[PDB]
């Protein structure tokens, strides 16, 4: 039971100085959980979160800065996972699955 | 005009509800709301809405509508409607522990906050359900949700804290009641705040003067006065109002007398936590924010008293 996968560019990882980079990662939303992997086969997940429960506090469309279809996954023990899809269409799609699983448990 | 894609759009359908200053201020409302570093608090988001409605031309206020679907409390929807009530420009939806915001039907954010007013108690869930009040032009605590470990979620209707005001409007013509409370309630709040910080900072030797001198300072900075003394009794306080609209519940009254440790202990919080919101509904002041800035006066006057 997959929901969504695919490529995204995350700012969250990481911060140097002078702003930071946008690095590519691979993300999978399976069952209730969001897994984020370095790339399509690097099996150790740079981070995983239970959208349904305490570790996450929702999603917002991000303050579009340098990068066109940006949004973020709210995590209370304080990353916020910053993300940018390729197209507006692609972001609507993520945003809605991601925010769906938050309202679930 | 360095505004966001959908910001520009939304603006362009709403830019003409707001005149002169209303215009620029509304814009930053929309800012804090949708395009700030972070997204609003459930309670702030609701302030922002009725900050806009205030700013809208009297004619365009029929566009600012609030309702519980199926008249069922558990959810309260806030929305902005186009001229021909054809489709929603802005939609805010507030459930039990989540809230979300739509613009042109784009999901802009969903947030999960933790709406337990009973946090000093880990055994106990307690939520406030709200529905729109016409007398105050804002949502109001309309139902209480209590989740014990012992009993299935008891609900407690509250329509009659509002009813106490329709009764006060249809008396002497209201503002009189609205005068006394704002000046009682916040005097109580500052007072509380002060004593409370002296109890935790027992060891620091905060004088009775500092305590007194700070109480008067916030009463000033807020512009509040203390008559009050001797508190005219033809006036029913919200604090009491709430206690009352909880007395006649064969559901709630009998509840209090189970896990009584926790007896009259847990009650004064529930009541208090309610009053604040009902008060905030009325004057749109966060009684707590005052209490803090009072608790703050006291510390920065004590800190100040090791200079002078």
């Amino acid at each position: 039971t997959i929901t969504k996968e695919g490529m995204l560019h995350y700012k969250a990882g990481t911060s140097y100085l002078g702003k930071e980079h946008w690095k590519t990662c691979f993300v999978v939303l399976s069952n209730g959980i969001l897994y984020q992997y370095p790339d399509r086969t690097d099996v150790i997940p740079l981070l995983s979160v239970n959208m349904g429960g305490e570790q996450c506090g929702g999603c917002r469309r991000a303050n579009t800065t340098d990068r066109p279809h940006a949004f973020q996954v709210i995590l209370s023990d304080r990353p916020c996972l910053e993300l940018s899809a390729e197209s507006e269409a692609e972001m609507a799609e993520w945003m809605q699955h991601l925010c769906q699983a938050v309202s679930k448990g | 005009n360095t505004k966001e894609a959908w910001w520009k759009v939304l603006w362009e359908k709403i830019k003409d509800f707001f005149f002169s200053t209303g215009k620029a201020k509304a814009d930053r409302c929309l800012h804090e709301m949708l395009f700030a570093e972070r997204a609003p608090t459930r309670e702030r988001l609701t302030e922002i809405f009725f900050e806009l409605k205030e700013l809208a031309c009297a004619s365009q206020r029929d566009r600012f509508q609030v309702h519980n679907p199926h008249e069922n409390d558990a959810t309260i929807i806030l929305r902005i409607m186009d001229q021909n009530e054809e489709n929603e420009l802005l939609r805010i939806t507030q459930n039990t522990d989540t809230f979300s915001c739509e613009v042109m039907g784009n999901l802009y954010f969903l947030m999960k906050d933790r709406p337990d007013i009973l946090k000093s108690h880990p055994q106990m869930t307690a939520m406030i359900k709200r529905r729109y009040s016409e007398i105050v032009d804002y949502p109001l605590p309309s139902t209480l949700c209590l989740n014990p470990a012992g009993a299935p979620i008891l609900s407690v209707p509250l329509d009659n804290i509002e009813g106490y005001l329709y009764t006060e409007l249809r008396k002497g013509h209201l503002d009189g009641w609205k005068a006394q409370e704002k000046a009682t309630y916040l005097a109580a709040k500052i007072q509380s705040g002060i004593e409370k910080t002296t109890r935790i900072l027992h060891h620091a030797n905060i004088s009775e003067s500092t305590q007194q001198n700070a109480f008067l300072e916030t009463m000033a900075m807020c512009g509040l006065k203390q008559l009050e003394i001797p508190p005219p009794h033809t006036h029913i306080p919200i604090e009491k109002m709430v206690k009352e609209v909880l007395l006649a519940d064969k559901t709630f009254q009998a509840f209090l007398v189970t896990d009584p440790s926790t007896s009259q202990s847990m009650l004064a919080e529930i009541v208090e936590a309610i009053s604040d919101q009902v008060f905030h509904a009325i004057f749109r002041i966060d009684p707590q924010a005052i209490q803090k800035m009072a608790e703050e006066q006291l510390t920065t006057l004590h800190v100040r008293s090791e200079q002078q």
